[PDB]
RNA sequence: CUCAACCUAUUCUCAAACUUUAAAUGGGUAAGAAGCCCGGCUCGCUGGCGUGGAGCCGGGCGUGGAAUGCGAGUGCCUAG
RNA sequence: GUGCUCUGAAUGUCAAAGUGAAGAAAUUCAAUGAAGCGCGGGUAAACGGCGGGAGUAACUAUGACUCUCUUAAGGUAGCC
RNA sequence: GAGUUUGACUGGGGCGGUACACCUGUCAAACGGUAACGCAGGUGUCCUAAGGCGAGCUCAGGGAGGACAGAAACCUCCCGUGGAGCAGAAGGGCAAAAGCUCGCUUGAUCUUGAUUUUCAGUACGAAUACAGACCGUGAAAGCGGGGCCUCACGAUCCUUCUGACCUUUUGGGUUUUAAGCAGGAGGUGUCAGAAAAGUUACCACAGGGAUAACUGGCUUGUGGCGGCCAAGCGUUCAUAGCGACGUCGCUUUUUGAUCCUUCGAUGUCGGCUCUUCCUAUCAUUGUGAAGCAGAAUUCACCAAGCGUUGGAUUGUUCACCC
RNA sequence: GUCUACGGCCAUACCACCCUGAACGCGCCCGAUCUCGUCUGAUCUCGGAAGCUAAGCAGGGUCGGGCCUGGUUAGUACUUGGAUGGGAGACCGCCUGGGAAUACCGGGUGCUGUAGGCUU
């Protein structure tokens, strides 16, 4: 690759759009990522390797490709960090662990954290 | 042998103090300058325009002229065998007052206060300064204790 | 090869250390300046004797090893092997210059690196156990005469190579305001966190 | 240097900022008749040899560059010498560069 | 676990073209009547304003506002 | 290569004069093109000039032999 | 065939370099200034944006994660005082900047003076404050007459172009032409700016010890000759004899370094001849030591009284052999 | 006793972690019709007021790190001027004046301007 060509396209989804495409994301994944997909700023995701499953039907012109989820996680009054008029940082009780992550995930998807390995 | 550059040799006059760059502050622009009044010329190195030589860097003048930005300044400068009057503008962030002709000022002021005061009541007062008399025979009370006897110490080697 | 060192014995040229601007410049031949076993903590060598000049001039890095090897020599056959550790406490930081073998462009050349030393500095040390004493004033006799200068021998006040003297040196362990790590101490101030005087005083 | 075919400044005769055009000045050719050439002349007849300089030594290797500015307007059309600074490589109103473009395989 | 890297707290020794700190000696300016303080007038500059700034016309204030020493200023011509 | 010399044919460049055109003229422009130079041959009892690197034979060494960049030729017969 | 030229600086000249016009750090001794063929480097450019505003962002680096993806591809979060970038040398400066990304533009325009820098307080170059126009940008305050600052450049004369319903072009008038006035450009890099190849052993003149080629003098790197320490050698044994790593000296019989004396002249190699001196002693006198049995030899001491040769080859000093 | 808005000096004000916050306020927060911007109303812009001090913010704390200010280091190092001082030199002592900086040991930890609030 050589520079300031083009090789990625992302996309941002928040609110109930992004829940729901999340809830496909688990679906696919049967409600399992193993043990390590936690960031330690209470950060996660994955990576889905074919994209028919679920959703859309496939086209035949549209490729076959995959893709990858990551999902940033916050708490009401993380703008704080990114408003621009008095910006401050979050405090350090405020913020998300790993742990409460995970606590988060399997309260709110009753996934499963921790496989046989 | 050197060049005749004008930032030769300003390695470290035109530089900031240390933890002391960035932002210049305003009171440095919101003070004002009449025209004769006394201003050291300092000449930091955050602001590029209407900065002064280095010949002229720690020295004394008066204003002679207000602009936008700058002043005119006449300052006494050393030519090889005669002193002579330059006239520079300098800009404001190179420049503060003098405090010698502030203290001047006031004990000016001082002095005709307490003129008009010794003429009101009919005395006669002093008015000069003289400079650090010698020291005004006094007795040195011993408190009764004996001063301590004080002698060299020995040699010893440490480093 | 080598110019006698009575060519480069004074300091008369401005310190000049091999960097950016002087680019070329031979290795040192002292490259050990620790020596014996290193690894006695505090207290196994509690004596220390230091070789330290009086005159303001440099000594070579040829010089400065020819001692260290002497010296060396001296203790292994008297004190043991593993009875002593030296420090030379002077680097060759200092590179003298050659002209080649008129004046015009006469700007020398690097052959070597010296070391400058002052008037109060020392430039050998020895720690090792209290009853070894007249054979470290011996070594460092022996040593003393590989330089061009003049140098003296002295046993330090201080507890081996560390920065207290032997009187309060076992009080202040004992009270633990000074705590033994390797060959060196820690001093430990009384203004440090509450919890770190608690994994300590414990 | 890149300077484009127009531009937009001060013209003399109205005043005012104009849009001109931008040409190269080219120095034209001598007149022949100029009273140093006459002079010249003068001095080169008859016997002598060279009676002038020949210069011979030429230490510069770019000149100042020239732009004719002609004022767009139908009936003051004057026109104006400016000059900008030593280059080698000089264009008139080329492709202008762009930030963003894949440069280069 | 032996060794490493790495990190942390220490330790030995340095810098004309390094530096937080930082002298001694040094460089400039000030130490009054061309100063001080009252009135009034002019301005096309400045302006919320009787503004601000500058200039000008009057008036009154001498304890001559550190030490020590000393008469100064000023022009032309000019050799080596 | 530098000289010297020969060929001139269609042939580039090439002064004065002459020719044509524009203009009120000074003047300008165009066509026309001598020698020379350029282009093409010759010439060293003209001036002069005349190469490197590898590996290759039953001890070893060398290199008849080969492979190589290579210039206008790569120093021949002799001689030291 | 004629006339002329054939730079300068220079640890003599030449050769080599440019210290010849500039810039940064140091030297440089805390104002400024400050030399050397001192040190470490850069320049004769580059840029319609890399100039001018406005807006919005944050950089280098690291940590933790995420399909292919690993040390490196892209996405996300956290830490990150700048450890990045700002055209180039270096220094300074700079973070809701001066950096990066967009938007709009041409203050890189037309003018008079003042000032600073080098400085003689001349010029150029560069720069700084204003003032008068016409504009750009921004909601605006403002900022902007090139590059964040310190370098990036050039007189007279001549040429060329631009401007003035301008002046003159000689007795008047018209029209070409020419001259003039103002502002740019064509260049002098020996950069305050001749237009310039050698050789002289055939040489010349004015000079120079301001300056080389001997001696002498200072120095002693180099040469030579000594000493101190003792790791080792010496079958053993540091020191009979030696002495590695180091270190202290002396000498002026080597060669350098320097340029003080001498260029209106100190005759310039070697040999021959002849005298005298020195000692750091080869022999001989008197001794001490030994790894001194004798003989031979080696190391020291007092010691320069006395002697130290004949040849081959080479101009040789040196050398080598009989 | 405090807070908002705009500040001045620009760490005694920063950084790390912990505790407390009455009333106004400042925020977090709810939403995208309009204005205006995005890949995404997350940021920016606009329209609100159900809930909340969790966070920002404020105050306090830490034998806290930094920073500020003293002591010590130390009349030490260095230095002005002087000598027919010493020493073979290298350098050193003295006379006359000036006089530092680490390590180590204390104390402190935002003052304050203008305008407008709350605190019975
Ligand atoms: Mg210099
Ligand atoms: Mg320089
Ligand atoms: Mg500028
Ligand atoms: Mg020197
Ligand atoms: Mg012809
Ligand atoms: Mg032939
Ligand atoms: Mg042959
Ligand atoms: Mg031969
Ligand atoms: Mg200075
Ligand atoms: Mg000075
Ligand atoms: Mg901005
Ligand atoms: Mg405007
Ligand atoms: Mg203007
Ligand atoms: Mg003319
Ligand atoms: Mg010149
Ligand atoms: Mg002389
Ligand atoms: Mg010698
Ligand atoms: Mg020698
Ligand atoms: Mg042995
Ligand atoms: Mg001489
Ligand atoms: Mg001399
Ligand atoms: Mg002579
Ligand atoms: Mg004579
Ligand atoms: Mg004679
Ligand atoms: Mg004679
Ligand atoms: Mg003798
Ligand atoms: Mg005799
Ligand atoms: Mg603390
Ligand atoms: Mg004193
Ligand atoms: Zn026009």
């Amino acid at each position: 690759i050589r520079r300031n060509e083009k090789i990625a396209v992302h996309c941002t989804v928040r609110g109930a759009k992004a829940e729901e495409i999340l809830e496909k994301g688990l679906k696919v994944r049967e409600y399992e990522l193993r043990k390590n997909n936690f960031s330690d700023t209470g950060n996660f995701g994955f990576g889905i390797q074919e994209h028919i499953d679920l959703g859309i039907k496939y086209d035949p012109s549209i490729g076959i490709y995959g893709l990858d989820f990551y999902v940033v996680l916050g708490r009401p009054g993380f703008s704080i960090a990114d408003k621009k008029r008095r910006t401050g940082c979050i405090g350090a009780k405020h913020r998300i662990s790993k742990e409460e992550a995970m606590r988060w995930f399997q309260q709110k998807y009753d996934g499963i954290i921790l496989p046989g390995k | 042998t050197n060049t005749k550059g004008k930032r030769r040799g300003t390695r470290y006059m035109f530089s900031r103090p240390f933890r002391k760059h960035g932002v210049v502050p305003l009171a440095t622009y919101m003070r004002i300058y009449k025209k004769g009044d006394i201003v050291d010329i300092k000449g930091m190195g955050t602001v590029q325009k209407g900065m002064p030589h280095k010949c002229y860097h720690g020295k004394t003048g008066r204003v002679y002229n207000v602009t936008q930005h700058a002043v005119g300044i006449v300052v006494n400068k050393q030519v090889k065998g005669k002193i002579l009057a330059k006239r520079i503008n300098v800009r404001i962030e190179h420049i503060k007052h003098s405090k010698s002709r502030d203290s001047f000022l006031k004990r000016v002021k001082e002095n005709d206060q307490k003129k008009k005061e010794a003429k009101e009541k009919g005395t006669w007062v002093q008015l000069k300064r003289q400079p650090a008399p010698p020291r005004e025979a006094h007795f040195v009370r011993t408190n009764g204790k004996e001063p301590e006897l004080l002698e060299p110490i020995p040699y010893e080697f440490m480093a | 090869g080598r110019r006698p060192a009575r060519c480069y014995r004074y300091c008369k040229n401005k310190p000049y250390p091999k960097s950016r601007f002087c680019r070329g410049v031979p290795d040192a031949k002292i490259r050990i300046f620790d020596l014996g076993r290193k690894k006695a903590k505090v207290d196994e060598f509690p004596l220390g004797g230091h070789m330290v000049s009086d005159e303001y001039e440099q000594l070579s890095s040829e010089a400065l090893e020819a001692a260290r090897i002497c010296a060396n020599k001296y203790m292994v056959k008297s004190c043991g092997r593993d009875g002593f550790h030296m420090r030379v406490r002077l680097h060759p930081f200092h590179v003298i210059r050659i002209n080649k073998m008129g004046m015009r462009g006469a700007f020398g050349k690097p052959q070597g690196t010296v070391a400058r030393v002052h008037i109060g500095q020392v430039i050998m040390s020895i720690r090792t156990k209290l009853q070894n004493e007249e054979h470290v004033i011996e070594a460092l006799r022996r040593a003393k005469f590989k330089f061009p200068g003049r140098q003296k021998i002295h046993i330090s006040k201080k507890w081996g190579f560390t920065k207290f003297n032997a009187d309060e040196f076992e009080d202040m362990v004992a009270k633990k305001c000074l705590i033994p790590d390797g060959c060196g101490v820690k001093y430990v101030p009384s203004h440090g966190p509450l919890d770190k005087w608690r994994v300590l005083h414990s | 240097v890149n300077v484009p075919k127009t531009r937009r400044t001060f013209c003399k005769k109205c005043g005012k900022h104009q849009p001109h055009k931008v040409t190269q000045y080219k120095k034209g050719k001598d007149s022949l008749y100029a009273q140093g050439k006459r002079r010249y002349d003068r001095k080169q007849s008859g016997y002598g040899g060279q009676t002038k300089p020949i210069f011979r030594k030429k230490a510069k290797t770019t000149k100042k560059i020239v732009l004719r500015l002609e004022c767009v307007e139908p009936n003051c059309r004057s026109k104006r010498m400016l000059a900008i600074k030593r280059c080698k490589h000089f264009e008139l109103g080329g492709d202008k560069k762009r930030k963003g473009q894949v440069i280069q395989f």
